[PDB]
């Protein structure tokens, strides 16, 4: 048996003694908030696409 | 020197006290209490060192 | 990957380096035929320190085997675990060195030198990271003294940046085994000062006195005394072959004990050491295997440390153990006995950890001294060397063969020196 | 973007990037295999990995790690040992033999074989980030690999690279207890290397962090695993603020210039609290102001001086947990109105505080009770000038004799080093006890 | 690679709100004083305790 | 313009922090203040280094001179100190005190 | 707001800091294993432990006290009894060598290692409070750790924490019961050096209690357990007035205040009225003024000095139970009234009145009944002048041969700590005399 072998095991993450990760946050220019966009062109349905015939 | 931490003085040994602040309500004082515990502390850190 | 050639001389070292091969072949797990019957991958790992791929699982050592005359080298092979060594290994003249230093040396070891480094320039090229040479012969007789001295030196002048351990055991106090081994002792010393990395002076007394006292043994026989200079062995290279908290090589240990080139000379001791019948009454801790370390009936010098100072220490540990408790046990000792340290070295204390104690035992030790108490064995040589040499006894055989007494002179003179020296940091103080 | 490059050189340092590495995986839920089970990240800034784990194919995440030592058996066991397929196997370097405790070995004749792999190695690594943070290295003033051929690292590392933080943790000689003989000889040596390449040097103590297992963990045998573990939570607990946010973040730059004043005063203390094991976590209360106090504990530090002799220059507190301003300016109130703490005259306002969300992270089988509050103290006290005093002592009683001087005078190494070396320690300690006085 | 689209738009949301429910665990933590000063968890000390023991 | 370049005394662990004195930065009747510092002409009215103690000091600088600063004694001798009256406080350092003997 | 820390040094201390703390535990409801229960009424929302138990998040509802001793097997057996996980592991603190009924070697040899560490804790403990209110110290004056680390204890914390009010619960030598023949030197020794730390000192005695228990409890064979009881009573009936609201209530400042008037003359003598069992108080009409005349003969103090002898200067009644002021001030009068009490003619008014509504608390294995009415009286009187000219001429004459001097010499003492403390207690002597007069 080896020392370190001993020691440094296989270590199971998560679990009961683990903490929900706090992650920081994602970019500002990844975050782009189109599906508040989506809902919103889903509304006013009486449109006309726009091509030369309109 | 006192006890290791300034918010347990016990007012009535404090340089701070309501009969200084009367005192310096006006002009003049710088009253030689603070000098004079200075040199007592120094003189008896000499006479620890020898 | 670092190897060790071990080179094995004089009928004492072809004794005592085939059982040393024989211990580390039953500690790695290697067979009497050759090959690996080990549980653990670990003896598999770092086999190459001493072994050779000879035939698929099949290990033999990296052994030469040398002597004027074939002796104890056809009983080597006719015993057990004899026919692991490579059989072109054996390296034998037909005549005889009668213990004389000038037939090992001179005139019936010139023969022999050329195809001795031959051999050995095979085995050592092979080697991809070669680290250094193992010698184990006596300084009392012609084959261990004189071929030996030759080796070393040849070996210092194709290699002069490798490690040379030499084991070499002295001349005992009491007792001779041999009558011209004052000539003998001194002549080889002479060369062992200034060619050898490291020396480790090894008494038979000290031996006989471990096996009475602290392991009974009322038939001992040379075969425990060439166990314990085996163990010692394993346990000074116990730190190439298996990890460890702490490692400590041959060149390490070198670095690590010498303050000056020719203060060389230790005092090897292993412990733990139980007479059989108390094992029960003793406990094993740390504490206990470093005071046996530590104690002056343990090692395997007959000059005793009371007598002296401590320069340097080595202890290299084997088993699960704590660097807390080996680190306050070194401090301990060196606190209590600090009249028996130099005061001008700290720490004089050079410790190594290796995670894997031999079979039987969980913890093991091995303690290098190098001391300044060296003077008595050196000065008790000496007092024999000069008792015959006023007189010119037994040394019309040295004239016959064909050395001058300037010789003989300037190794007493150079054993002279290196009690100085080891005298002078003895009683030098700091400020 | 906050990437941080670790280089893990000696047997020493090998053994601080197995407990590392081994609480970065359990920290950010890497495998030992090197695969993320739940990753729901978009990247910049969610990647709280990033800073330590680069991206690969599948979801493989292989360290930005560089194990050097010249020994091939520590960085080996590494190799064969259960983080085998995390690491990759060109940033595992080995070579044939050490340096055997011999800085003339590590520096002149066998680090020069090894240096350029290492440098291409280095530069590779540091070629894939979006932006570094500095480099953590960790090595060891015994001797060897971990003083000659470190001291090159730094060297090359100072000249090339140039303008980037080079955090060094270091561990340093006991007063006592020592592991070997040229060790003082060793540890003056790499003096010039941390005091002119180095921009900020952690010296750690053995026999500080035995006392501290023996006193608070209740380890009686304590080995190297529990200081390599408890070691590990220290540069942890240092890095958290580049992984996850806080209230109050802290990164390397603002972290070096709240500490040091002066580019010759890079040598603060570290210490870390609680510390404790979970039968004294049940009776103790371990709010904020304990685990302050704690850390300005005289027998808490992790080195052998108190700092009651010395006076405080500035203390960068990095409060992880479930921590809230409202406790930490109680707490550093608490604290200036200590008689015990003595300020420097030049530094009124000395606290840099950095509070952080997450709290620490428990290994499953270690020592440390899991807590939801902790701090880790960087303080730059001038009382580290007890240890220059006894390597010192002991450089002087060695060398007066010579003793152990003709190893490195025939590995290729002037004699003037020692003598050079002495100077530049005598004007640190003069240095420190101009700046204390 | 893919297209950035709807389903992207939902992972990014999801991203957001997950990071929502993160701090209001965290809101509370704190606001409840008796958890975030004299806090620490019974039952992974307890385990903790056990491992040691069996150590 | 002129140069003030700030001082103070040694360190003491009685000091709390930093204090101003009231005077300097009493605005009820300050009309008044002034000229009274104003006709004795020993005690600088100037807006800067208000704080009599600023860290842990006392303010060596331009606050008064350093005489008038220690002549406030009410002549108490080391003859007193040493042989303390039974009805004060400070007999409660009798055993301490006379352990002094009494020579200055 | 309100705190009071309690230190239990020697084993006489220990002892009597178990039986407080089992009177303390079932006061507030505080299970062996330290947890308030749950609920009915008062729930989450009760402060009568507040001066005595801190709190955690296990639950555990820690001492505020710290047992100390130079020797082992005593706080081993607090460590393995009843009360094993209530206290805090570190909060009881035990030496490796005894020392040995010597004042010298518990002052100057022993005590200087463990000194730093119990201040420690009591700095931990102090840091965990906000309203401290003073330090109750519990020991003997027969010899060693109660004496000698006492008096450098009680030295520290009068150097560390100001003049704050560190009250003194003593065991005074008997006049004809004795344990260690070394005793006039180790109470004489220690006198002279805690006559100016401590701001009230209560003497008690341990034949006094022996002549309580016999007469008026019917326990005719008792031991230390009874005495500890009945001292753990008195001192709780001092500290309630911070843990229950009601009458006239007295903090640690108002009482020593109306209680010592002069600096010097500090030394009161402790009553606890009605001691009594419950087939005798059966057939009694337990009442405010005959309990205090239980309290006022002569044949009722826990000290054997008869107060007829002297004259009272301050007495300070601690009242518990359902008590009317008006029967107290009846009392008052009629004991101001009766000539057999002398009181000095400076201190017309010589009582000050302690009135609280919670009646004493029994325990199961106890000797006192359940009882409406209690009264503790604290009487400062010119009494204790026969037990220091006891202890004087015993001095006297053990010290004219120089007998059991060498071991104070041999553990770091003079003659000239002798000479000083005998005319030190000359010059008690004196103050006394002339105070009564
Ligand atoms: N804290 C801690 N220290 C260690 C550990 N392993 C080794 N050391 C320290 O390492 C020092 C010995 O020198 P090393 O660092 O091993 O030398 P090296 O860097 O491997 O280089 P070489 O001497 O050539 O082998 C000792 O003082 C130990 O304190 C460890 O796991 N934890
Ligand atoms: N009332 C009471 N008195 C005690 C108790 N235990 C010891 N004593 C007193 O203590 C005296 C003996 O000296 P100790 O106080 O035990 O000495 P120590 O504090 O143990 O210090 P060392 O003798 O050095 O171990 C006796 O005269 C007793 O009156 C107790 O439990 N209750
Ligand atoms: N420990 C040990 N010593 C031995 C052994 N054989 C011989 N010796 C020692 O070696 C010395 C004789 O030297 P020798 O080997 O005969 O020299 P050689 O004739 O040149 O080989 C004697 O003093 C013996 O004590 C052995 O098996 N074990
Ligand atoms: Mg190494
Ligand atoms: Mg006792």
């Amino acid at each position: 048996q080896t020392t370190t072998g001993g020691a440094h095991d296989y270590k199971y993450h998560g679990g009961l003694m683990a903490n929900p990760q706090h992650h920081k946050a994602p970019g500002h220019w990844n975050m782009h908030y189109n599906k508040d966009l989506r809902e919103k062109l889903q509304q006013r349905g009486w449109r006309k696409p726009l091509t030369m015939g309109n | 020197i006192g006890p290791e931490l300034q918010s347990d003085l016990e007012t009535r040994e404090k340089l701070t006290r309501p009969i200084v602040r009367v005192f310096q309500r006006h002009p003049g004082t710088n009253l030689p209490e603070a000098q004079g515990i200075i040199r007592g502390a120094a003189g008896l850190d000499e006479s620890l060192l020898r | 990957m670092r190897e060790i050639v071990h080179m094995q001389a004089g009928q004492c070292g072809n004794q005592i380096g085939a059982k040393f091969w024989e211990v580390i072949s039953d500690e790695h797990g290697i067979d009497p035929t050759g090959t690996y019957h080990g549980d653990s991958d670990l003896q598999l790992e770092r086999i190459n320190v001493y072994y050779n791929e000879a035939t698929g699982g099949k290990y033999v050592p990296r052994a030469v085997l040398v002597d004027l005359e074939p002796g104890t080298m056809d009983s080597v092979r006719s015993g057990p675990f004899g026919q692991i060594f490579r059989p072109d290994n054996f390296v034998f003249g037909q005549s005889g060195a009668g213990n004389n230093w000038a037939k090992g040396h001179y005139t019936e070891g010139a023969e022999l030198v050329d195809s001795v480094l031959d051999v050995v320039r095979k085995e050592a090229e092979s080697c991809d990271c070669l680290q250094g040479f193992q010698l184990t012969h006596s300084l009392g007789g012609g084959t261990g003294s004189g071929m030996g001295t030759l080796l070393i030196s040849k070996i210092r002048e194709e290699y002069p940046d490798r490690i040379m351990n030499t084991f070499s055991v002295v001349p005992s106090p009491k007792v001779s085994d041999t009558v011209v081994e004052p000539y003998n002792a001194t002549l080889s010393v002479h060369q062992l000062v200034e060619n050898t990395d490291e020396t480790y002076c090894i008494d038979n007394e000290a031996l006989y006195d471990i096996c009475f006292r602290t392991l009974k043994l009322t038939t001992p026989t040379y075969g425990d005394l060439n166990h314990l200079v085996s163990a010692t062995m394993s346990g000074v290279t116990t730190c190439l072959r298996f990890p460890g908290q702490l490692n400590a090589d041959l060149r390490k240990l070198a670095v690590n004990m010498v303050p000056f080139p020719r203060l060389h000379f230790f005092m090897p001791g292993f412990a733990p050491l139980t007479s059989r019948g108390s094992q029960q009454y003793r406990a094993l801790t740390v504490p206990e295997l470093t005071q046996q370390m530590f104690d002056a009936k343990n090692m395997m010098a007959a000059c005793d440390p009371r007598h002296g100072r401590y320069l340097t220490v080595a202890a290299i540990f084997r088993g699960r153990m704590s660097m807390k408790e080996v680190d306050e046990q070194m401090l301990n000792v060196q606190n209590k006995n600090s009249s028996y340290f130099v005061e001008w070295i700290p720490n004089n204390v050079k410790t190594a950890v290796c995670d894997i104690p031999p079979r039987g035992l969980k913890m093991s030790a091995t303690f290098i001294g190098n001391s300044t108490a060296i003077q008595e064995l050196f000065k008790r040589i000496s007092e024999q060397f000069t008792a015959m040499f006023r007189r010119k006894a037994f040394l019309h055989w040295y004239t016959g063969e064909g050395m001058d007494e300037m010789e003989f002179t300037e190794a007493e003179s150079n054993m002279n020196d290196l009690v100085s020296e080891y005298q002078q940091y003895q009683d030098a103080t700091a400020e | 973007m906050r990437e941080c490059i670790s280089i893990h050189v000696g047997q020493a340092g090998v053994q601080i990037g197995n407990a590392c590495w081994e609480l970065y995986c359990l920290e950010h839920g890497i495998q030992p295999d090197g695969q993320m089970p739940s990753d729901k990240t978009i990247g910049g800034g969610d990647d709280s990995f990033n800073t330590f784990f680069s991206e690969t194919g599948a979801g493989k995440h292989v360290p930005r790690a560089v194990f050097v030592d010249l020994e091939p058996t520590v960085v080996d066991e590494v190799r064969t040992g259960t983080y085998r397929q995390l690491f990759h196997p060109e940033q595992l370097i080995t070579g044939k033999e050490d340096a055997a405790n011999n800085y003339a070995r590590g520096h002149y004749t066998i680090g020069k074989e090894i240096v350029d792999l290492v440098l291409d190695r280095i530069r590779k690594l540091a070629d894939q980030c979006t932006g570094l943070q500095g480099f953590l290295i960790f090595h060891s003033f015994g001797g060897g690999t971990g003083s000659g051929f470190a001291s090159l690292l730094m060297e090359r590392l100072s000249v090339d690279y140039g303008k980037k933080s080079k955090l060094e943790f270091a561990i340093y000689p006991a007063p006592q207890i020592s592991t070997a003989v040229v060790e003082p000889y060793n540890t003056i040596l790499t003096t010039h290397t941390t005091l002119e390449h180095s921009d900020c040097a952690f010296m750690v103590d053995n026999e500080a962090i035995y006392d501290i297992c023996r006193r608070n963990l209740d380890i009686e045998r304590p080995t190297y695993t529990n200081l390599n573990r408890l070691i590990a939570q220290i540069v942890s607990s240092i890095t958290a603020s580049l992984r996850f946010d806080g209230a109050l973040n802290v990164d390397l730059t603002e972290f070096q210039t709240n500490l040091v004043p002066y580019p010759r005063i890079h040598f603060p203390l570290a210490t870390y609290a609680p510390v404790i094991s979970a039968e004294k976590a049940y009776h103790e209360q371990l709010s904020v102001a304990e685990i302050t106090n704690a850390c300005f504990e005289p027998a808490n530090q992790m080195v052998k001086c108190d700092p009651r002799h010395g006076k405080y220059m500035a203390c960068c507190m990095l409060y992880r947990g479930d921590v809230v301003p409202k406790d930490v300016n109680a707490a550093i109130a608490t604290i200036k109105t200590k008689r015990t703490i003595q300020f420097v005259d030049w530094c009124p306002t000395g606290f840099k505080v950095g509070i952080n969300y997450q709290p620490p992270t428990v290994v499953p089988g270690g020592d440390l009770a899991k807590v939801q509050r902790a701090v880790c103290m960087l303080s730059n006290t001038t009382a580290i000038a007890e240890a220059w005093a006894r390597l010192d002592h002991k450089f002087d009683l060695m060398y007066a004799k010579r003793a152990f001087v003709h190893w490195y005078v025939g590995e290729g190494m002037e004699e003037g080093e020692f003598s050079e070396a002495r100077e530049d320690l005598a004007a640190l300690e003069k240095d420190y006890e101009e700046v204390g006085v | 690679m893919y297209k950035l689209d709807l389903p992207i738009d939902l992972k990014e949301n999801a991203a957001i709100e997950r990071r929502r429910n993160l701090e209001l665990e965290r809101q509370s933590r704190i606001f409840n004083a008796k958890v975030r000063t004299i806090g620490v968890d019974v039952q992974v000390l307890k385990e903790q305790v056990h491992d040691r023991d069996l150590q | 313009s002129y140069q003030s370049i700030p001082r103070f005394s040694k360190l003491h662990p009685v000091i709390p922090r930093r204090y101003v004195p009231e005077w300097k930065n009493d605005m009820k009747n300050r009309e008044l203040l002034v000229k009274n510092c104003e006709m004795s002409g020993i005690i600088p009215k100037g807006p800067h280094d208000e704080s009599l103690f600023l860290d842990k000091r006392e303010r060596m600088n331009e606050v008064e001179p350093r005489v008038r600063v220690e002549a406030k004694h009410p002549n108490f001798e080391r003859y007193d100190g040493l042989r303390p009256e039974f009805h004060t406080a400070q007999s409660k350092y009798q055993s301490s005190l006379m352990f002094r003997k009494d020579n200055t």
